């Protein structure tokens, strides 16, 4: 196979900002036919790849024009002019003049925005959910950045561990922010010996910890 | 209004075959290569294979040969790939792209339109449908957890996709048990909650599962 | 008299188009017209006066203007495939009652440029057997695999268009009949006397006007843009 | 409502072509016939405005208002006449079009001479038409019955300096099957025919 390598494998970049993804081939890319079919794709998260630049320097129409690429030989680049906060994703670079057609890591764009802390809510479980042996207590984290945040649990103020597991969604297209959602899972058993369920959030938007919580079990 | 519709998530055990279809409309089927591609979770693309429905012409990953078998179904403009032997590390999401070469043309070694993906699990553990609960309500948060499923993935949209703004489907926690776990949140006007009716609707294909959860303040 | 711009035009389906149109006999009337197989002609609308406009049989999907009395331009709003047609444009005095065309305007409209394939054009030189038999040598010329059907073919001798001796076919044939978006062929003869085919001087050349994108439209295939352009095949006299 | 009788007319050379109109509106008071030709605009030839015979070189339009009818004759039929013939009917300064007549004048061949022969192509001889010649307009050319051969329809040459006029169709195809001998081969022609052989290598 022909190996395609990227620099920088992350890039981070303030809006207004030009950036530029480096591609590099081990081999020569221009075909029997003189074209050279090195292209450039976006794959937003969640999506499938999109097509930026075809055949080195060539812009697929609907593009915008604030992206281009060059290269000749071995060594290919993908300039954006002026980043917008909707082009965040991973940057691939693609060969297809051998078979295998072959792609680049990938090079995650990240926009850098200004700090802005989370909008925490509490979920108890619901009663539907109850009947069946088991509880659910979420705590959502929304529009924050940085991707930075703590979430500790606590039930009558005990601090749990173990029993909560997390994930964050990607950048926003729109607002360069991130979301987190925490979920505490309990016995319906042991939920139902408590009062006081709480989740306490500690991030840089914060100057000192958020706390919502709930009575009720 | 070109469109690759590809078929549902699945799980198949190791050693087993699946077979992924890709439905093409909008546009002469014939005239269009259409490649393969794969990307393993959080992982990059590689590019499979492609088929020429017009002549049946196929190209290849050496990776793949010997697996890998690509058709077509000129009647119901559909291109199959199949692939045997499955191994652990087949689990994917398997796309389908449009090569942009129009009837025989060069462009067909760059793609313009892919499909939704595949997810393929390669696993020996059995499928189950979740069980979907509300998360009850200047502005206020409600949502859906959608809990104990397998495999990935599972589709939320809220108010059959009229409801988009605010909306964060956040990835999928594997739970001790085995079982995948998520949510789905929605921040809206709090001077709503009595007047706009909010239904999450949940699909889990691998198991036929379709769930529309009423969300209401308690 | 009346004037048409464009001759020819090709769209994709959602564009935009307005075909123009012109008088200088200081006529009120002006009307647009499209003409279909099967249906004659349809007026789609028309136009009293400067400043006044109506509808006509077929208004649907088009517009038009009159700010002065010798300008009606119809406008397409947004391109579909049953705008694919033929377009005349009329004038009447309207005060004598006589009606005077203008050359006409085909069109078509396409789900997408790719489909657009310019000529390709050879010549095949007088038989043998011809040259002997009859005293006359017939040229015929194929203008092959081009879409849309937007061509114009003329026969050149020394340099000099010619029309005596030559026929060319009123319809070209569709190379793929069963197919809509199917490419066409168009064939045409020149026939001239052996003792003038036969004299190494006389050049030949059957030259095809095609008309297809524009050297703005957007294009992502490895073969060339296929623009408005001339094709042409030639063939020299041969003393055999 | 304007109706024209049904078409195509074949009309010999030096015949006339025979072209009615009947109109619905019964107050109309001006009659016209446009000649078009294929792939050209509407062209005015003729108009009438009272009963009776109106002649412009080969052209007689009649007209009979009681009758709510027109007509067109074209004496002395040539060729060049043929084209689609539209009547309009109005009433004061709309124009009411017919859907056309069109009109086919077959030349007259005192001289047939019917041959297919073998043309090839000035940059490749591999390349290569047949053609179809010099037959009498009592011949018809079938249309392919093959899709991967393709055969145009009789056309009408006119050597004006000679005034010699000639009748051909040409057929061709990549079909390795293919022959000057086969091309015709759906269509009724001539049983003394010329085929002249295309000479090896
Ligand atoms: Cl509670
Ligand atoms: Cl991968
Ligand atoms: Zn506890
Ligand atoms: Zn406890
Ligand atoms: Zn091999």
């Amino acid at each position: 196979d022909i190996v395609m390598t990227q620099s920088p494998l992350s890039l981070p970049v303030t809006p207004g900002e030009p950036a530029s993804i480096s591609c590099r081939s081990s081999q020569r890319l221009v075909h029997s036919n003189g074209n050279t079919y090195l292209h450039w794709y976006l794959q937003k998260p969640g999506q499938s790849p999109r097509l930026l630049i075809y055949r080195v320097s060539n812009r697929f129409p609907g593009v915008p024009d604030r992206f281009s690429g060059s290269g000749s030989g071995t060594d290919f680049t993908l300039k954006i002019s002026r980043v917008e906060a909707e082009d965040v994703g991973v940057y691939y670079c693609s060969q297809s003049t051998h078979v295998p057609y072959t792609f680049g890591q990938g090079t995650k764009l990240e926009i850098k925005r200004t700090v802005a802390a989370p909008s925490v809510f509490i979920f108890p479980p619901s009663d539907e959910q109850l009947k069946s042996g088991t509880a659910s207590v979420v705590c959502l984290l929304n529009n924050f950045y940085p991707r930075e945040a703590k979430v500790q649990w606590k039930v009558d103020n005990a601090l749990q561990s173990g029993n909560s597991q997390e994930s964050v969604t990607e950048q926003d297209s729109k607002d360069s922010t991130y979301s987190l959602s925490s979920t505490l899972t309990l016995s319906k058993a042991d939920y139902e010996k408590h009062k006081v369920y709480a989740c306490e959030v500690t991030h840089q938007g914060l100057s000192s910890p958020v706390t919502k919580s709930f009575n009720r079990g | 209004q070109v469109q690759l519709v590809q078929s549902g998530a699945e799980v198949k055990k190791p050693g087993a075959s699946v077979k992924v279809s890709c439905k093409a409309s909008g546009y002469k089927f014939t005239g269009f290569v259409m490649h393969w591609v794969r990307q393993a979770p959080g992982q990059g693309l590689e590019w499979m294979g492609f088929i020429n429905p017009y002549n049946d012409d196929i190209q290849s990953n050496e990776r793949f040969r010997g697996r890998v078998t690509m058709t077509r179904d000129t009647s119901i403009s559909t291109a199959y790939m199949e692939l045997s032997r499955l191994r652990s590390d087949d689990t994917a999401v398997y796309y389908c792209a449009r090569g942009n070469g129009y009837n025989f043309d060069g462009a067909y070694r760059f793609f313009d339109f892919w499909g939704q993906g595949t997810m393929v699990t390669v696993s020996s553990a059995s499928t189950k449908g979740p069980s979907v609960f509300p998360l009850a309500p200047g502005t206020a948060a409600l949502g859906c957890l959608v809990k104990d499923y397998f495999p990935e993935p599972v589709t939320v949209s809220w108010n059959s996709g009229a409801l988009t703004s605010g909306v964060h489907t956040f990835p999928a926690v594997l739970q001790s048990s085995g079982l995948y776990s998520l949510s789905s949140v929605v921040t809206v006007p709090s001077s709503s909650l009595g007047t706009q009716t909010y239904i999450c609707n949940v699909n889990h294909k691998p198991s036929n599962t379709k769930v529309d959860k009423k969300v209401e303040p308690k | 008299g009346v004037t048409q711009t464009p001759k020819f035009q090709v769209l994709k389906t959602g564009q935009s188009m307005t075909l123009q149109c012109a008088q200088d006999m200081n006529h009120e009337y002006m009307s647009w017209y499209r003409q279909d197989p099967g249906m004659g002609l349809r007026l789609i609308h028309y136009s009293v006066g400067a400043g006044i406009t109506d509808q006509g049989e077929v208004p649907n999907g088009y517009n038009v203007s009159r700010s002065t009395t010798e300008d009606f331009p119809l406008r397409l709003l947004s391109a579909a495939p049953s705008q694919t047609s033929v377009y005349f444009c009329a004038s009447r005095p309207g005060l004598r009652p006589e009606q005077y065309f203008g050359p006409g305007t085909r069109l078509t409209v396409t789900e997408d440029l790719k489909n657009v394939f310019p000529p390709e054009v050879a010549v095949f030189e007088p038989s043998e057997a011809e040259i002997s038999h009859t005293q006359k040598a017939t040229l015929v010329c194929l203008a092959t695999g081009f879409y849309p059907d937007h061509v114009e073919l003329s026969w050149w001798v020394n340099g000099k268009e010619v029309h005596s001796g030559v026929c060319t076919d009123p319809q070209p044939l569709k190379e793929q009949p069963a197919l809509n978006d199917s490419r066409y062929a168009l064939s045409s003869r020149l026939r001239v006397s052996a003792t003038f085919w036969q004299d190494p001087r006389n050049h030949f050349r059957c030259q095809v006007q095609f008309y297809g994108l524009s050297e703005n439209d957007e294009w992502t295939q490895d073969r060339a843009k296929p623009v408005t352009q001339i094709v042409s095949a030639e063939a020299w006299g041969r003393a055999d | 409502e304007v109706e024209q009788n049904s078409g195509p007319l074949s009309v010999p050379e030096g015949a006339i072509a025979s072209l009615n109109c009947t109109y619905s509106d019964r107050g109309s008071q001006s009659f016209f016939w446009y000649r078009q030709y294929s792939g050209k605009s509407p062209e005015l030839i003729m108009s009438i405005y009272s009963n009776g015979d109106k002649e412009d070189g080969r052209f007689t339009a009649q007209l009979n208002k009681a009758s709510q009818y027109v007509s067109l004759l074209i004496r002395d039929s040539q060729p060049s006449d043929s084209a689609t013939y539209l009547c309009a009917v109005t009433t004061d300064s709309k124009l009411q079009f017919g859907a056309g007549t069109q009109v086919v004048v077959t030349p007259d061949i005192q001289n047939p001479d019917p041959a297919v022969y073998q043309l090839r192509d000035s940059k490749s001889s591999d390349k290569s038409v047949c053609l179809f010649t010099d037959f009498d307009s009592q011949t018809n050319v079938s249309q392919s019955k093959d899709s991967d051969v393709y055969i145009t329809d009789k056309c009408v040459l006119d050597m004006r300096s000679m005034d010699f006029k000639s009748n051909s169709a040409v057929a061709w195809s990549n079909k390795s099957d293919f022959a000057c001998a086969n091309a015709f081969n759906n269509s009724i022609i001539p049983e003394d025919t010329f085929f002249p052989s295309p000479e090896s290598s």
